[PDB]
This record gives C-alpha cells, sequence and structure tokens, in this order.
C-alpha cells in the first residue's frame, strides 16, 4: 500500500480485528487446525469509502506484503461471448498461485446485486459475475490462503448466502473514533506536518464530534492554507482552533 | 389438483418398500400429509 | 425448525472443531428459535474462529454467546419493536 | 422534498424539521452580536449597518431591555426579534408582580424557551428567525446564555451569533482562556470593540457602527445601561492602534 | 514474615502497572523471577503454590513467563517429595497453559503434564 | 428438631445410617405437624409450604413400600391423600393426582394393587367435572390390562378413548393408544390388524409435535412387523433409529428398553 | 388523508414512520447513560462532552430533579427533554398537593406516555422523542428503575441503558446478573455500586472517562441528589489500585 | 457434512436417487416418475453438499452447469452449449 | 394559534371500506396470543406478557387490566393505544354508575361505552382510532357469566369463546374441537393453558404466562372478612406459582 497501519491510528478497535483476521491465518494456520476449526476466508468493509476505509484495506496488505488486486467493477461486464465469467476466475485463478494476495473488488453491488424490481436490463450481467462468485467459494477451488475482501457502501445487497461464514464471515463497521482515537489521529496529521514547538492537540480534540479520518485529516490542511497566508511553513495551535471550528460549522 | 398428488405420494411409499401395487394403508397415510399442508396459514 | 431438528446442526459443526465436557448443547436449543439452518451454521462457524483467536482450544459456552451478540448486532437504534411498542 | 419542509406536525429523520432548517439560515444573515462574560459582570455588543446616511444613531438600536437589568441582544430578522423580546417582557412582568423579585437569569430563560419550543411542534405558530444573547447580573452571580430557533440553550462564557459568529468565537476563546475570562467589564469594551471590528472584514462593502452596552456589578451597580460617550469612542480608537486592516 | 508477603503483593502491583496490556517487557521479568523464587525461600510449599495460582488470574505478565515459573516451582516440589507429591496434582489441575491453548508451542507444558503422568501411575 | 427442614432432612439420611422403619416414624409426624400458612392438608396441622415439601419424602417412602411389601399400604395411601389436596388451592391438586399414578408406576408393582388405584382416581374426577386429566389415567389402565393379558378388556377400553380424542381434547394422547392397541393385536397375533393401527400411529405422529420417546417406540413396532412379515434388512434401519433416539435420551429411556433394542439390532443381522 | 408524510396515522406494515424515526435520532447530544440499581440506593452514570471551550459544564446537564426524591434521565436533544422536564415537573408538584403523596416512578412514566400517543394521533401536534428514565428509591417498593420510550410504551426494568451502545452495555449487565442469578447489586453503600457501574462503563464505550466526562447522580432515601466534580475524580482514583 | 436436514434429505432421496436405481417399479406401478426437482432458497447453506453427496454415492457424474454464462451475447457459443451438455 | 382542524382521518375509500381500520386490522395480527373461553361457570383470559429489552422485566409488565372490580380486559394490538384507553374506560365506569348508581356496572353496558369511545375517536379528526379489539370478560349478579369482544371499529359481538393474536384462525379452531358443550371452569383453565402453549414457543414460563379466571369472589379478594358492604372482585389472577403446575399437568 500507500500507507501503514501507525500512518492512520486513531481507528484502533478496526486495526486490531483486521489484524487478527488477515496477517495472522498466513502466519499460523497450525493453530486453526489443531483445534479444527477452518480458517477465516472473508473480509467486508463498509462506512462511506476514503474516510479510513479505503486506508485500511491498503496498509494490510503492505505489512504480509500481500500483492492488492483491484477489480473495477465496471469492467467485469464487457459486452463479448464470456469475458465477464473469465475475469473473475482468471483472477482468482492468479491469486492462488501468487498467494497471499487480496482480491478487492470494489462495489459488490454492481457485480453482487440481488435485484430489488426485479429487471435483466444489463442486471443478467449482474447475476453472471455473482454466480462465478459463488461457485468458487461453493467448490473445491480453496481460499484460505487466498483472501477475498469486498467493499460496499451499505449492506442492503448481499443475499444471506454471502453472510454465511466460508463467504463472509468477518464484516468490520466504520464507526467515528474515540475522544482518544481523535488524540491519536490529531497526533499523527500535525505531526507529519510542520509546526511551532509548542503545540496542544488536546484541545482540538474536545471540540470536534461527528468526524471521521477524512474530517481529522482536513483540519490538518485547513490551518495549513492559512499558514501561507500568513507566509510561514508553521502551524500555531492557533490556526488549528480556526481550523477545527471552521470545519465543524460547515457541518453536524 | 390435491387428488392427483396422493396417487403420487402413495406410489412413493410403495416403491419404497419395494412392491408395485398400492394399498389402502398407503392412501390414508398419503392423504393425512396433504391434508396438514391445507391447515398452514 | 423445531427442537430436535435444531439440536444435530449445532453437534454437526461442533464435531470436525474441538469439544468441551463444560458445554451444554440444552442452552443453544433456547437461544435460537425456529431460526433457519443457514442462520444456525452461520452463528457456530463465527463462534469456532473467534475463540480461536481468543487463544482457546475449547469451545465454551461463553465463547458462543458472544458470537450470537456480534452476529445478531446489527440496531443502531435506540430502542427496538413497533410491532406492539 | 420529503413533505417536512411545511409541517411542523410530524416527525423528521433528521431530529428536526426543515422548516426549523430555515429559520437558522436567517438568524446567519443578520448582523454580528456577541456576549462577553466577566468576572464581575457582563458586555453585549452589536454591530449596526449603516449603508445611507439618514440613520439616526442609537434609536434602531438592537439591542433591547427586560426590567431594568436585563440585556438582550439578536441576530436575525427583525419582526421576530420583537416579538420574542415582547413576549419575555410580559412573562417577566408576572414573575415580578407574583414572586415580588426581580426575575433569575435562568429562570427568564426558561420562560422564554417553553414559548420557543412551543411553535416547533406547531405547525400554525411560526419558528423565530433570531438568536438571542442574554444574561445580566442577579441575586445568584452573573449569568450569560444564549438562545437558539431550536429551544436550545446553555450557558455560556462567551457567546456569539450572526454573520461573523465564527471568527468571533475563534478570537473570543483565545482571549477567555488567555485571561481567567476576559478580565473585568471595563477591559473587556475595549476587547469587544476589536472583535466588532474583525468581524466587519466578513460586512466590508457598507460601513458600521460599534454600539456596546453593559450590565456590570462592580462597574454599573446592577443596572443596565448603554457604553456610550467619551468611553465609546476611546474603544473604537484602541482597536484602529492594534488592528489597521 | 510479613515483610516478604507485602514484598510479594506490592512489587506485583507496580510490575503489572508497569508492563501494562501494551508491552512485553516493561515489566522487569527479573522482578517476576525474582519475586517468585523468594517466595519459595519464604514459606512452605502448599503457601507458595496457592500464591502462584492467585497471581495467574490476572494477566500473568506473559505465557511464557507464566510457564517458566511454574515449571520451577514444579522441580522444587517433585525434590521434596512425601506428601508434597500430591500437592502437584493440585497446582497442574488449575493450571490452563497445560490443557488449553495460550501459546501452546513449548515442550515445558508438556513436560509438566508427563509429571502428572508419572504421579499418577505411582 | 421442631423444625419443617430438619425433620425433612434428618429423615432422608435416617433410612440409611439406620432403617426405613426408623425414617417413616420422622416422615408421618411432618404430615402430622408443623404449622403452615393457610387450610389443612393433614387435619391436626395446616400445610402448603410443608405438604409440597411432603410429596418429596411420599415419593422416597414410596420406592421403599414397593420392596418393603408395603404396597397395599400404597394402594390405600395414594387416594386418601387426593382429599387432602382437596382442601386447599386447586391447581396442586391437579400437580399432584396426576403425579402419584407416575409415582406408583415407576418403581416395580404388583398389577392387581396398580389397577385398583387407576379405577379409584378416576372416580375423583368425575365428582368434578375434568375430563381433560380422565382420559389420560384410562391410557394407564389399558396399558396393564395388556400386560396381564386380558386384552379383551383393554380393546373395549381402547375403542371408547377413540372415539373422545376425534371429537374432543388430547391431541397427542391419540397416537399413544394407536401404539399400544397394535401391542394388543401383534400379540394376540393378529398381523393384520396391529399392522393397520400403526399406519394410524405414524399418521398422527407427524401432523403435531410428539415427545422423541414416543416416535421411537413408534420405530420399534415398524421393526417388529418388518420381522413378522419379513425383511429383516428394513427392520435393521428402524431399530437403528430407535437405539440412536434412546441414546440421546441417555437414561431417560429405561436400562431394559435400551437392552432389548440392541438386541434386537444385534439379532436382526444375525437373521440376514 | 392521503396524507401520511405531513400528518401521522397508522402504516398498513404497522410500522409507524414518525416512532421509528423517533426511536432513531436522540443521539443528537452524544450521550450514551446507564443507571442500575443497588440494595438501597439508584445510581445513573451519564456521559458529557463539551464542544467549546465557551461553555461551561456546570450548567449541562441531562438529569433533572423533578421533586426531591424523584430523578429524571432525559435521553434526547435538549430542547424537546427540557419541554418534558417543565411539564413533568409540575405534574409531580400538583400531584403531591392533590394526593398528600410524591410521584411514583410508573405513574408519572404512565402519564407523560398516555400524552404522548395523544400527540401520536394529534394531526397538528408532534410527539416528543424524548426517551425519559425514571429513577428514585421508593420506601414503598425499594429502589425502582421505569423507562418510558416516546411511544406511549413504558416497561419495568432491573437496569437499563440507552445510546448506540446500548447492546454492549446490556451484554456487560446480562453477564453480571446470570453470575449472581439477582436482578440488583446488593453492595451496602452506594460508593461501591458507583465504582463498578463506572467500570462496566470503561468495557462497553472502552475508554477511560474524567470528572468533566461523567456525572453521577445517586438516589438515596427519601432524598435525591446530583454528585460533583471533585467526588467523580474520587471514583475513577480508587479503581485504578485494585490491580 | 451437514446435519439437521432430515426433512429435505428425505425428500431429496425418495427425488432424485430412487429413479435412477429402479427405474422399472415406476412404469410397473403405472405412474409418472419425478423428472426435475426444484431446489429454491439460499444455495450454498448446506444444500449443495447434499447435491454433490448423492452424485458421489450413486456413482453418478456430478456436472456442474452455471446457468448463467450461458449468458452470451450473440447467436454464437451459448445455445449450443446447451446442446452438448 | 392553532386547533382549528377537524377534517377526518378516517374517509370513506371506494370500496366503501375504512383506511386507519384496514390498518388496524393489522396491529392485531402483529400482536401477541391471547385467548378467552367462557365455560358458563366462569370466563377465563390469557395472554403472553412479553417485553422488548432481555434487561426488561414482563413479570412488572401486566396485560390484564381490572376496568372494575369484578371485569377484567385483555387485547391484542399496541402498548399505547390500550393504556389510554382502559384508563379513559375506567374512568366513565366510576362516574356514570356509582354516582349514578352504585352497583357495579353490568359488563355489556360497559362494553357500550368502551365502544362508545372507540367509534367517537374515529368520526371526529384530530383523533385516530384506537388499534387494538379487546376481550372484556365480566361477572354481573343479574346477566350471569359474561364475554364480549370489541373490534377496532367499535363493533361489538359476544362470543362464548374466541381467540385474537398470532394465528387467531386455527387457535379459535382448536377450541371448537377440545371444548363442547359446557365442561368446568377449572378444566377450562387446563385447556387454556395447552391451547396457549401451541400459539407460542421459546417462552413456557409462568413468569411470562398470565392467566386469570372471573369465577369467586372470595372474603380474600374482599380485602375484609366482615360482613359484607360490597360485592368487591370476582376477578383473580392465578400466581406464576399456580401457572407452572398446571403445565406440568398437562
Amino acid at each position: 500500500g500507500e500507507i501503514t497501519f501507525d500512518g492512520i491510528g486513531g481507528l484502533t478497535e478496526q486495526i486490531r480485528e483486521l489484524r487478527e483476521v488477515i496477517e495472522l491465518p498466513l502466519k499460523n494456520p497450525e493453530i486453526f487446525q489443531r483445534v479444527g476449526i477452518k480458517p477465516p476466508k472473508g473480509v467486508l468493509l463498509y462506512g462511506p469509502p476514503g474516510t479510513g476505509k479505503t486506508l485500511l484495506a491498503k496498509a494490510v496488505a503492505a505489512t504480509i506484503g500481500a500483492n492488492f488486486i483491484f477489480s473495477p467493477a465496471s469492467g467485469i461486464v464487457d459486452k463479448y461471448i464470456g469475458e465477464s465469467a473469465r475475469i473473475i476466475r482468471e483472477m482468482f485463478a492468479y491469486a492462488k498461485e501468487h498467494e497471499p494476495c487480496i482480491i478487492f473488488m470494489d462495489e459488490v453491488d454492481a457485480i453482487g446485486g440481488r435485484r430489488f424490481s426485479e429487471g435483466t436490463s444489463a442486471d443478467r450481467e449482474i447475476q453472471r459475475t455473482l454466480m462465478e462468485l459463488l461457485t468458487q467459494m461453493d467448490g473445491f477451488d480453496n481460499l484460505g490462503q487466498t483472501k477475498i475482501i469486498m467493499a460496499t457502501n451499505r449492506p442492503d445487497t448481499l443475499d444471506p448466502a454471502l453472510l454465511r461464514p466460508g463467504r463472509l464471515d468477518r464484516k468490520v463497521e466504520i464507526p467515528l473514533p474515540n475522544e482518544a482515537g481523535r488524540l491519536e489521529i490529531f497526533k499523527i496529521h500535525t505531526a507529519k506536518v510542520k509546526k511551532t514547538g509548542e503545540f496542544d492537540f488536546e484541545a482540538a480534540v474536545k471540540m470536534s464530534d461527528g468526524f471521521n479520518g477524512a474530517d481529522i485529516r482536513n483540519c490538518a490542511t485547513e490551518a495549513g492554507f492559512f499558514a501561507i497566508r500568513d507566509d510561514r511553513d508553521h502551524i500555531n495551535p492557533d490556526d488549528l482552533m480556526k481550523a477545527v471550528r471552521k470545519v465543524a460549522e460547515v457541518k453536524k | 389438483a390435491d387428488v392427483k398428488g396422493v396417487c403420487t405420494e402413495a406410489g412413493m411409499y410403495a416403491l419404497r418398500e419395494r412392491r408395485i401395487h398400492v394399498t389402502q394403508e398407503d392412501f390414508e397415510l398419503a392423504v393425512g400429509k396433504v391434508m396438514n399442508k391445507n391447515q398452514e396459514t | 425448525r423445531d427442537r430436535r431438528e435444531r439440536r444435530l446442526i449445532f453437534g454437526t459443526i461442533a464435531s470436525k472443531m474441538s469439544l468441551a465436557p463444560e458445554a451444554d448443547l440444552d442452552s443453544l436449543i433456547i437461544r435460537n428459535d425456529s431460526l433457519s439452518g443457514a442462520v444456525i451454521a452461520a452463528i457456530m462457524q463465527e463462534a469456532g474462529l473467534r475463540a480461536v483467536r481468543k487463544n482457546r482450544y475449547v469451545i465454551l459456552q461463553s465463547d458462543l454467546e458472544e458470537a450470537y451478540a456480534t452476529q445478531v448486532k446489527t440496531d443502531n437504534t435506540v430502542d427496538k419493536f413497533d410491532f406492539y411498542k | 422534498g420529503t413533505g417536512y419542509d411545511l409541517s411542523n406536525s410530524v416527525f423528521s429523520p433528521d431530529g428536526r424539521n426543515f422548516q426549523v432548517e430555515y429559520a437558522v439560515k436567517a438568524v446567519e444573515n443578520g448582523t454580528t452580536s456577541i456576549g462577553i462574560k466577566c468576572n464581575d459582570g457582563v458586555v453585549f455588543a452589536v454591530e449596526k449597518l449603516i449603508t445611507s446616511k439618514l440613520l439616526v444613531p442609537q434609536k434602531n438600536v438592537k439591542i433591547q431591555v427586560v426590567d431594568r437589568h436585563i440585556g438582550c441582544v439578536y441576530s436575525g430578522l427583525i419582526p421576530d426579534g420583537r416579538h420574542l423580546v415582547n413576549r419575555g417582557r410580559e412573562e417577566a412582568a408576572s414573575f415580578k408582580k407574583l414572586y415580588k423579585t426581580p426575575i433569575p437569569i435562568p429562570a427568564f430563560a426558561d420562560r422564554l424557551g417553553q414559548y420557543v419550543q412551543a411553535h416547533t411542534l406547531y405547525n400554525s405558530v411560526r419558528p423565530f428567525g433570531v438568536s438571542t444573547i442574554f444574561g445580566g447580573v442577579d441575586k445568584n452571580g452573573a449569568h450569560l446564555y444564549m438562545l437558539e430557533p431550536s429551544g436550545s440553550y446553555w450557558g455560556y462564557k462567551g457567546a456569539a451569533t450572526g454573520k461573523g459568529r465564527q471568527s468571533a468565537k475563534a478570537e473570543l476563546e483565545k482571549l477567555v482562556d488567555h485571561h481567567p475570562e476576559g478580565l473585568s467589564a471595563r477591559e473587556a469594551v475595549k476587547q469587544a470593540a476589536k472583535i466588532i471590528y474583525l468581524a466587519h472584514e466578513d460586512n466590508k462593502e457598507k460601513d458600521f457602527e460599534l454600539e456596546i452596552s453593559w450590565c456590570s456589578l462592580s462597574e454599573t451597580n446592577g443596572l443596565h445601561k448603554f457604553v456610550k460617550g467619551d468611553l465609546l469612542q476611546e474603544a473604537i480608537d484602541f482597536a484602529q492602534k492594534e488592528i489597521n486592516g | 514474615a510479613q515483610n516478604d508477603c507485602n514484598s510479594a503483593l506490592d512489587q506485583l502491583l507496580v510490575l503489572e502497572k508497569k508492563t501494562r496490556q501494551a508491552s512485553d517487557l516493561a515489566s522487569s521479568k527479573e522482578v517476576l523471577a525474582k519475586i517468585v523464587d523468594l517466595l519459595a525461600s519464604r514459606n512452605k510449599w502448599d503457601d507458595l503454590n496457592e500464591q502462584l495460582t492467585l497471581l495467574s488470574k490476572k494477566h500473568g505478565q506473559l505465557k511464557l513467563s507464566i510457564q517458566y515459573m511454574i515449571q520451577k516451582v514444579m522441580e522444587y516440589l517433585k525434590s521434596s517429595k512425601s506428601l508434597d507429591l500430591n500437592t502437584r496434582i493440585s497446582v497442574i489441575e488449575t493450571i490452563r497453559v497445560v490443557t488449553e491453548n495460550k501459546i501452546f508451542v513449548e515442550v515445558e507444558r508438556a513436560r509438566v503434564t508427563k509429571d502428572l503422568v508419572e504421579i499418577k501411575k505411582e | 428438631m421442631s423444625l419443617p427442614g430438619s425433620k425433612l432432612e434428618e429423615a432422608r439420611r435416617l433410612v440409611n445410617e439406620k432403617q426405613y422403619n426408623e425414617a417413616e416414624q420422622v416422615y408421618l409426624s411432618l404430615l402430622d405437624k408443623d404449622s403452615s400458612q393457610s387450610s389443612a392438608a393433614a387435619g391436626a396441622s395446616v400445610d402448603d409450604k410443608r405438604r409440597n415439601e411432603q410429596e418429596t419424602s411420599i415419593l422416597e417412602l414410596g420406592q421403599l413400600y414397593v420392596t418393603m411389601g408395603a404396597k397395599d399400604k400404597l394402594r390405600e395411601f395414594i387416594p386418601h391423600s387426593t382429599e387432602y389436596m382437596m382442601q386447599f388451592a386447586k391447581s396442586k391438586t391437579v400437580k399432584v393426582l396426576k403425579t402419584l399414578i407416575e409415582k406408583f408406576e415407576q418403581v416395580p408393582d404388583s398389577l392387581d394393587d396398580q389397577i385398583f388405584v387407576c379405577e379409584k382416581s378416576i372416580e375423583f374426577a368425575k365428582r368434578e367435572k375434568r375430563v381433560f386429566l380422565k382420559h389420560s389415567l384410562s391410557i394407564k389402565l389399558a396399558t396393564l390390562h395388556y400386560q396381564k393379558k386380558q386384552y379383551k378388556d383393554s380393546l373395549a377400553l381402547i375403542n371408547d378413548l377413540l372415539r373422545e380424542f376425534k371429537k374432543l381434547d388430547d391431541k397427542p394422547s391419540l397416537v399413544d393408544v394407536h401404539l399400544l392397541e397394535s401391542k394388543v393385536y401383534h400379540k394376540l397375533r393378529n398381523l393384520a390388524k396391529s399392522k393397520a393401527s400403526l399406519t394410524a400411529a405414524r399418521t398422527a405422529a407427524n401432523s403435531i409435535y410428539c415427545p422423541t420417546q414416543t416416535v421411537a417406540e413408534l420405530d420399534l413396532m415398524s421393526g417388529i412387523l418388518h420381522c413378522e412379515d419379513k425383511d429383516y434388512k428394513t427392520a435393521f434401519s428402524y431399530f437403528f433409529e430407535s437405539f440412536e433416539s434412546y441414546h440421546n435420551l441417555t437414561t431417560h429411556n429405561s436400562y431394559e428398553k435400551a437392552c432389548q433394542v440392541l438386541k434386537y439390532m444385534l439379532l436382526s443381522k444375525i437373521m440376514l | 388523508a392521503g396524507y401520511d408524510r405531513h400528518i401521522t396515522i397508522f402504516s398498513p406494515e404497522g410500522r409507524l414512520y414518525q416512532v421509528e424515526y423517533a426511536f432513531k435520532a436522540t443521539n443528537q447530544t452524544n450521550i450514551n447513560s446507564l443507571a442500575v440499581r443497588g440494595k438501597d440506593c439508584t445510581v445513573v452514570i451519564s456521559q458529557k462532552k463539551v464542544p467549546d471551550k465557551l461553555l461551561d459544564p456546570t450548567t449541562v446537564s441531562y438529569i433533572f430533579c423533578i421533586s426531591r426524591t424523584i430523578g429524571m434521565v432525559v435521553n434526547g436533544p435538549i430542547p424537546d427533554a427540557r419541554n418534558a422536564a417543565l411539564r413533568a415537573k409540575a405534574e409531580a408538584a400538583e400531584f403531591r398537593y392533590k394526593y398528600g403523596y410524591d410521584m411514583p416512578c410508573d405513574v408519572l412514566a404512565k402519564r407523560m406516555a398516555n400524552l404522548s400517543q395523544i400527540y401520536t394521533q394529534r394531526a397538528y401536534m408532534r410527539p416528543l422523542g424524548v426517551i425519559l428514565t425514571f429513577v428514585s428509591v421508593d420506601e414503598e417498593l425499594g429502589p425502582s428503575i421505569y423507562k418510558t420510550d416516546p411511544a406511549g410504551y413504558y416497561v419495568g426494568y432491573k437496569a437499563t441503558a440507552t445510546g448506540p451502545k446500548q447492546q454492549e452495555i446490556t451484554t456487560n449487565l446480562e453477564n453480571h446478573f446470570k453470575k449472581s442469578k439477582i436482578d440488583h447489586i446488593n453492595e451496602e453503600s452506594w460508593e461501591k455500586v458507583v465504582e463498578f457501574a463506572i467500570t462496566h462503563m470503561i468495557d462497553a464505550l472502552g475508554t477511560e472517562f474524567s470528572k468533566n466526562d461523567l456525572e453521577v447522580g445517586v438516589a438515596t432515601k427519601d432524598k435525591f441528589f446530583t454528585l460533583s466534580a471533585e467526588n467523580i475524580e474520587e471514583r475513577l482514583v480508587a479503581i485504578a489500585e485494585q490491580d | 457434512d451437514v446435519g439437521g436436514l432430515d426433512m429435505q434429505k428425505q425428500e431429496i432421496r425418495e427425488a432424485v436417487e430412487l429413479p435412477l436405481v429402479q427405474a422399472d417399479l415406476y412404469e410397473q406401478i403405472g405412474i409418472d416418475p419425478p423428472r426435475g426437482v426444484l431446489l429454491y432458497g439460499p444455495p450454498g447453506t448446506g444444500k449443495t453438499m447434499l447435491v454433490k453427496a448423492v452424485a458421489n454415492s450413486t456413482k453418478a457424474a456430478f456436472i456442474r452447469v452455471n446457468g448463467s454464462e450461458f449468458v452470451h451475447k450473440y447467436l454464437g457459443e451459448g445455445p449450443r452449449m446447451v446442446r452438448d451438455v | 394559534m392553532t386547533d382549528r382542524y377537524s377534517f377526518s382521518l378516517t374517509t370513506f375509500s371506494p370500496s366503501g371500506k375504512l383506511g386507519q381500520i384496514d390498518y388496524a386490522l393489522t396491529a392485531v395480527k402483529q400482536g401477541v396470543t391471547s385467548l378467552g373461553i367462557k365455560a358458563t361457570n366462569g370466563v377465563v383470559i390469557a395472554t403472553e406478557k412479553k417485553s422488548s429489552s432481555p434487561l426488561a422485566m414482563s413479570e412488572t409488565l401486566s396485560k390484564v387490566s381490572l376496568l372494575t372490580p369484578d371485569i377484567g380486559a385483555v387485547y391484542s394490538g399496541m402498548g399505547p393505544d390500550y393504556r389510554v384507553l382502559v384508563d379513559k374506560s375506567r374512568k366513565v365506569a366510576h362516574t356514570s354508575y356509582k354516582r349514578i348508581y352504585g352497583e357495579y356496572p353490568p359488563t355489556k353496558l360497559l362494553v357500550s361505552e368502551v365502544a362508545k369511545i372507540m367509534q367517537e375517536a374515529t368520526q371526529s379528526g384530530g383523533v385516530r382510532p384506537f388499534g387494538v379489539s379487546l376481550l372484556i370478560a365480566g361477572h354481573d349478579e343479574f346477566n350471569g357469566f359474561s364475554l364480549y369482544q370489541v373490534d377496532p371499529s367499535g363493533s361489538y359481538f359476544p362470543w362464548k369463546a374466541t381467540a385474537i393474536g398470532k394465528g387467531s384462525v386455527a387457535a379459535k379452531t382448536f377450541l371448537e374441537k377440545r371444548w363442547n358443550d359446557e365442561l368446568e371452569l377449572e378444566d377450562a383453565i387446563h385447556i387454556a393453558l395447552l391451547t396457549l402453549k401451541e400459539s407460542v414457543e421459546g417462552e413456557f414460563n409462568g413468569d411470562t404466562i398470565e392467566l386469570a379466571i372471573i369465577g369467586d369472589e372470595n372474603p380474600d379478594l374482599l380485602g375484609y372478612t366482615g360482613i359484607p358492604t360490597d360485592k368487591g372482585p370476582r376477578f383473580r389472577k392465578l400466581t406464576s406459582q399456580e401457572i407452572n403446575d398446571r403445565l406440568e399437568a398437562l
């Protein structure tokens, strides 16, 4: 990835859970085998995207060395005989050869919806992609060292079948950071920005409520725009106090 | 439509028990199943 | 599903992993009322994982309960039921 | 649309109806008022915009009294603001007769509070388009409260509402923290004038007249007065030394 | 007498607080070993044994350090003999590193359990 | 001492330490004594929370009575204690009355004695206008008559019961009487009549929930008929189901029952 | 009629949109709350978040003292919380004069419930979304915890929690109660109850609290008080030296 | 591999196994065999596993046919994939 | 400035149906099981007490209310509607038949006041029907023992047994078969408990079960053992312990 897990600390609980579900089965299968339970095989991310969600997905790939494989959902529909089928299959096929590898499927709502008014406009192509996906899980194609992560904004068009384990076991949410989490995420984001020698993270942390990681990064950058204005490289606690209250005003 | 169901359900009981000629015993047992299905909802 | 049908499904998924002497099956049957085999399978598999990460060989009655509570949790709402309020 | 843009008679999933959202906006298109709490008092200040040369000073002031010790200043729509204080005055007067006491500031806040809440549970009675900052000195100490279109109120150490609300609060939390609370009532008037100045940059297309008032225990002796004369001129002058925008 | 009992308790609370649930070392595992060794010298075996278990209901610093301390105490017991072999049965039955995974890849967990097999044979 | 809790406790150990007879004096003392709340149930003391405890002394005593050959004292004791309960709360009288017919038959009894209690119980039910409980007591009679081999007498009684369930209360009872009917006919060596009686049980069983055991008794009969009309192969797979059901039941199916089924699974294979 | 998106009536699904949305936003104050009963006492521990440093904390309360003995925790938005507080306090005061007797938790509960159900029918007036937790230490039944919801529903509790981390708190409470098999904490002295409560809170929302982050109110025989900052600090301190 | 499915198991058995094994006896009775079976509900719950278990047990071939990958986008391959299968 | 609204919230539809009333018929269906059996020798009403948090209690909830001493009532539908209606119903019964009379109200006559209230709320806008249907079970000396049903419209009918709540038709059908002619009150309790067992699953306890009879009035139910001066309750709730005995006895 492009970021590490110290680069996005203050999502802690979600960090700790993802660590244990993806890294750990690679490092020891052995513990899960002695017990005799199967290994974890699926992870789901939901939350609005690029608030911390996208960040997590990259950060996990980095530490394992895992190859991130991005699928665009509207590359998996192309208008010729048998191409849609081939892309999903080929992609999984190669993940098993070169495993460990992450298949990050963005928007499995275009590629594994379940209609709402039962049309097949281009929504049979939706069935084709979903079907292929189930076949590989349900079959004798073996994922365990090969990892699949789906991402979808809101969970509303995933069949009960996926929610059964051995498909998706682990379903990770996005909540809004602790007080303790705000302090941690502020520390990292104003660390990497230049500053006056005296600084107060804590001050900002109280005023902020209803922010997510992307909102806390913006506050770091907001303070800095006024520092370019003020003809310097140095945020002050004084920029930050303004920055945080403005981001706060523009929303709930 | 139900009468038709009864006759084939009866046949499946004889068939399992490895006989090709059906009885009153099979016909009652089959009816009792079909009756329960109409009692639902 | 009825109480006798449910009992098999809990038994069967548990056969494949470790089992406890301290377990009681009897609790598992009350705690899920009339919930399809798709749903019951779902809880038991999750629970078997949660334990191994918690560093345990054996699958105690407490590990099973926590997995049931995680999977049923989807209420971000404060108060539930409008069926009779 | 959701039908709750014109109904107060039903519950909305934003926790509040869109027509209450529309009143909040109207507050933001008025012209800046602040409130400064002190260690002996409270200070009120207001921006009044001058557009035309025909206006007369301090008769079109948006600062209104209730009783003789309670200061009320608001931002947003003029008719809603006058209606509001006019109700507060009746209820205050009722209090004064009935309990033979001057009103408490936390009591006055409720008295307004229930009247402002009542017209958000009723569709037939229009929300207020003002946010009113009020307070004084009483027999419990000095108190600064600020009341919103919602019926929301809380106790403050400094408070602001109007166009320059963000800018103003930023300067204010800094000063109120750097001091114990904005020192004494005299000091606060110079600071207040500086805020009204900085705030004018958010409005710098039309001119202003700075209009300040106080009710301070130790420097007005329990009564509400406007701050004027020698002292008001002095404060503009002090501002123009330091800020020179 | 009392002075050693306090030294074990007072230093334990400070040790768990120094370690936290964040790091392996921050404890000096010297203090843990020092405490345990002081206790064996201090009092009779039934007392030592009771204390070592009571401490383990906490976090116990690490699963590997507990196992190290258990295994030292176990050798002193087998050495002392008579009615003390019987008391080892109690100690081995309370602990849950020899009967449930906590990081069971150690040679030592298994080894204490082998001794319990030898006591049972006799 | 002079305490209900202490004297229950003392009495329970007292059988073992010394004898049943020393324990029996305690047990009667409890009936006879200990003032509790509300109306009596021994006539000299008042009882309700004591009378509840007295039922557990009654079962323990009743165990010993069948070995002692106080079976005859038991036979008298059960009808007599109906009216004890009759005086206070109604709800207690129902529960205790059904439980007691079961307590006697729980342990090995003389048949003549067992019958005499069942008939009087039905009489106590008649005084009132309950018929819920009373359809149930008649099942117990049928079963006892059959074992005694007064097969005609079972046949007559079962017929009347059959007509009641197909226009009145207790749907689950029906299943039990069809199975019993089969046992009456099978033994008389009338293969036809039992085989149709068994179809009726199967039909009934699947309509409604029935207890694990009640079904499991049905497969035992299904296995029996497939040995008398041959094809043991199919008879084994039935004994296999019955044997599994009895296993999960644990000791809540009888030692001797469990045994006969294991015997029949082994036996079936030798014939095959 | 022909309208249900401008006025309030029965749904044919049967789940009334206005009641459901009222179930949902209440959480717009950043609160989480619980109340438990001790053998002799009833303690409430409640979160506080201060969003400015132009704000004093000591005028920020979600517990309103109805009478002298009765407490009420409102979880909701504060203009609606207060509206209910004003109404509840007078009805309580009116009852006390008329009937010579201090208002029951359940009766206050019931009366505000029946009124909200009236406003739910009303086509010109909306229902308050407030969730009201009435507590006291009655001497005619002991400690009592009774919770209403805006619907008109109310039911008796063993202890209760509200906020989105309702489930997490629930589990902490269920575990304790299964173990003791009792529906109360039997700890003599209120103090030990407040501390326990505080532990379970720290577990559920998974953060350490400060004096200015909790507000604690305790109900005692024949008197109700909110606890101060300095006292709140004593509680947090004392649990740091159990391990 | 999956238990508690007694009712669906019995169903499947009589549907699927029996006409292949014992073709003669349907025609001898003079009543129709079953020929098509529909499994409805979510797959991969233990559903697919019964299908697969019978297929091995009877020593029949398992042919897994993707219905939705007929969904080809012309007159070419798809309608002929059906002939051959 | 408000309270000028009176346009109806219950209108005719083109099938001449009533909109609110269709909606409310569902509400009853989404309820829990409640039944009534008139044995002639009394009346037994039973319901499931169920609750909406595990931390709540259903032992400290009630779904049978006393309307007047000798009469108790139960419902299926929505909790809020039931509480306000019971209060208004308790008010009119005291005011109009114990200040104008002194004998406690005959049953049917009390049903007519509950019916009038519910229909009144359907006619008039700014209120909507109550979303509930009652079985009001009572005793009166000149009627004997009685059972009435009140429908959500405000309509009434007598029944000698009926059932409401989930699987309404099927519960009622079960009663027809198991009970014929006249049988005992005692016996009818045994039956009522079984009937309630078959509707429900996952709760079987007597702390979630409430069964009450109208069938006797004792000095013990009078609150004094002196010489009577009023009739007093004929309503009696059977104990959780009492319920538990009888489940074993099925």
